[PDB]
């Protein structure tokens, strides 16, 4: 029906766009590393999705300059938790903030 | 009494001084050293007269002195006068005092035809006495959980007429469609057709019912500008009791005294403060008279407030170098000296948090790649009719900007040129959204 | 049993009366239009029935002088949402109030 817009539940960033291709994850990870940030993986049960602290996996990749490891550490968190959201974060140590924060896997 | 007791070409300003830049041109014939010396005098001691009392004081210590004369490039009768003021002339943590002293009187003085305050260097000894932003950029993103992208807003229209319940009806539609902020217009205070306890209460329901349906945190800057400070605090405390995250105030028309009292109320109560620069064009607009908006941005960062209107986007306020100049000063912690962006001084803010740069006024969907390339991520984008002006309503309108924003970000990250490939960052996005696909047809092109 | 009155859950107006015939909807709509009001259709899930804001469909019929369109825009909202209440409203622009407000379809 047009035009009847239905409110949809989203995560936050990149939520209105379709799920990312493997090649898109490559370029977002490469951008995160090229800014000098630290990657960090999280996950929750989709019901606890509004908790203030998700769950780590396993420790932030401090000083990692290779994106071929993070694309394999993302299938590990997903296979270990096949009903969890899998978020990707980019830690900024000088500002104490996050330069990136987008869900990669949505939770089967 | 002839001055050149205020013209010290050999002086080297201390690190505790408060410097100032004036773009000036005086009467015909008088040399520049005299006329800049008159600006030095009339903004500090305004003297010498001849009195018995003016010898009870060491007045060479409290005098303001002009240590440099430079020529405006592109003009001949004008010049730049750099003047240094001792730190003792001002009250601590008082921005109402620093302007009353500087611009309080010199603008009426008769020997100057044109005088413009361009810049001020504040010393670190003065900065640490002021309250500053109640939260800042990095704390606001923490409390709202919004990372990696600029924030989005809308200003509810019609400004004049809607009841407390129809207002909340339109607030609910823009929030539930993709935005994360809505705005009270500057006029909305407590008019007969819509009292403020009725607007505050029905907005609190439209915000709380859209926060749960989307699963994202949402807000609405409620205007707590009033006629008295007892009234302003009353609206602020109503809004906090309703569980609201953010409010709004008009600092130029409500005054710095009220703005600083509100800014320190927000720190003890954990609220955010959004600032509107009403009546700025009365002072700031004309290129030879008044104060630059840069100086009123520094005073705002010192007084408080986490977001400040910078506008104005049709298609922008226009040069870009001047705007990017004082966006640096609202956000960065150390700003070098660059004349192209009109920074005359090296300004260090130490550890004082930054302020969000709000762009506003007439944005539409084809302006996103130019407003993401210019402003970056620590910006808010606020349209008035960009959301509401969509053929299918206010929720389908917000859903089209949130899709076009997240398509411009994810193309900036991946190394593409957003402000240069704008049409394929958008037409390839409308292939996966019929809400944007119809928005691109309206506001063509 | 007489006389044991049982409390019944109702909507609000015209709730104590039986459901309206198609011909009754005609005359209520005609009255709403003849006062100069604007018709407006809403719907909710019968559980969210006490929300302060229902859901529009699609935009208020500003300046519509034909009741043969509104009787067809009411079966559309019903067919699209066969488990929703379907309300009928009459917007008053000068008083900023509602001159009419009665549920038409009850929610299958
Ligand atoms: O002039 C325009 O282009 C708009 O009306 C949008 O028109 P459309 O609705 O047709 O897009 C602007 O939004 C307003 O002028 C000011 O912006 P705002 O009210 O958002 O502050
Ligand atoms: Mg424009």
């Amino acid at each position: 029906t047009v035009g009847d817009y239905q409110t949809v539940a989203t995560l936050e960033t990149f939520g209105f766009l379709p799920p990312m291709t493997q090649d898109e994850i490559y370029d977002q990870i490469a951008y995160i590393i090229a800014q000098g940030w630290s990657p960090l993986i999280e996950h929750v049960h989709p019901s606890r999705s509004m908790a203030t602290y998700w769950s780590y996996w396993k420790l932030p990749f401090f000083g990692e300059k290779d994106l071929g490891v993070i694309v394999s550490e993302l299938e590990a968190c997903h296979r270990a938790y096949p009903d969890h959201h899998v978020r990707l974060v980019g830690y900024d140590a000088y500002t104490q903030s996050q330069g990136a924060c987008f869900v990669v896997f949505e939770g089967r | 009494e002839y001055r050149d007791t205020y013209w010290t070409p050999d002086y080297v300003p201390l690190d505790t001084d408060l410097l100032a830049c004036f773009k000036c041109t005086g009467q015909e014939g008088v040399p520049k050293e005299e006329v800049a010396a008159a600006v030095a005098a009339e903004s500090s001691t305004g003297t010498w007269s001849t009195v018995w009392s003016e010898l009870l004081v060491d007045l060479d210590f409290y005098k303001g002195r002009c240590y440099r004369i430079e020529d405006v490039p592109g003009d001949k009768e004008a010049f730049y006068a750099f003047i240094a003021y001792p730190l003792d002339l001002f009250e601590e943590g008082s921005v109402t005092n620093v302007l009353t002293s500087l611009v309080g009187n010199v603008f009426g003085f008769k020997a100057l035809r044109h005088l413009r305050l361009e810049d001020i260097r504040f010393p670190m000894a003065f900065i640490k006495t002021c309250p500053g932003p109640p939260n800042g950029i990095c704390v606001e993103r923490d409390r709202m959980n919004k990372y990696g992208r600029p924030l989005l807003g809308c200003t509810i229209k019609p400004k004049l007429g809607l009841s407390g319940k129809n207002y909340g009806r339109v607030v609910y539609e823009c929030l539930r469609g993709g935005l994360d902020f809505t705005k009270d217009d500057e006029n909305i205070n407590s008019q007969p057709f819509q009292r403020w306890q009725n607007r505050f209460e029905f907005v609190a329901e439209a915000v709380a019912l859209a926060q749960q349906e989307t699963g994202e945190k949402k807000g609405h800057y409620l205007n707590c500008t009033a006629a008295t400070p007892e009234e302003m605090y009353e609206r602020a405390e109503f809004a906090k009791e309703l569980g609201q995250p953010i409010i709004m105030h008009d600092y130029i028309t409500g005054g710095f005294t009220a703005n600083t009292g509100l800014s320190k109320w927000c720190r003890k109560n954990g609220m955010l403060l959004h600032i509107h620069r009403a009546m700025h064009a009365v002072i700031d607009r004309h290129p030879k008279h008044g104060i630059h908006f840069r100086v009123l941005a520094k005073c705002l960062r010192l007084s408080g407030g986490d977001q400040l209107h910078t506008g104005t986007v049709v298609g922008k306020l226009e040069d870009r170098q001047t705007t990017l100049g004082f966006i640096d000063q609202l956000r960065e912690s150390f700003i070098p000296e660059d004349r192209s962006r009109g920074n005359f001084f090296d300004q260090d803010w130490g550890s004082m948090p930054g302020v969000f740069a709000v762009a506003s006024g007439g944005i539409h969907v084809w302006h996103m790649p130019a407003l993401v390339a210019i402003f970056g991520d620590d910006s808010v984008l606020q349209f008035g009719g960009g959301t509401h002006g969509h053929p299918w309503g206010s929720a389908a309108g917000a859903a089209a900007n949130r899709v076009a924003l997240e398509a411009c970000v994810k193309a900036r990250n991946a190394g593409r040129e957003i402000e240069k490939e704008s049409r394929d960052i958008l037409m390839e996005a409308a292939k996966h959204s019929p809400e944007l696909a119809i928005a691109l047809e309206t506001w063509k092109e």
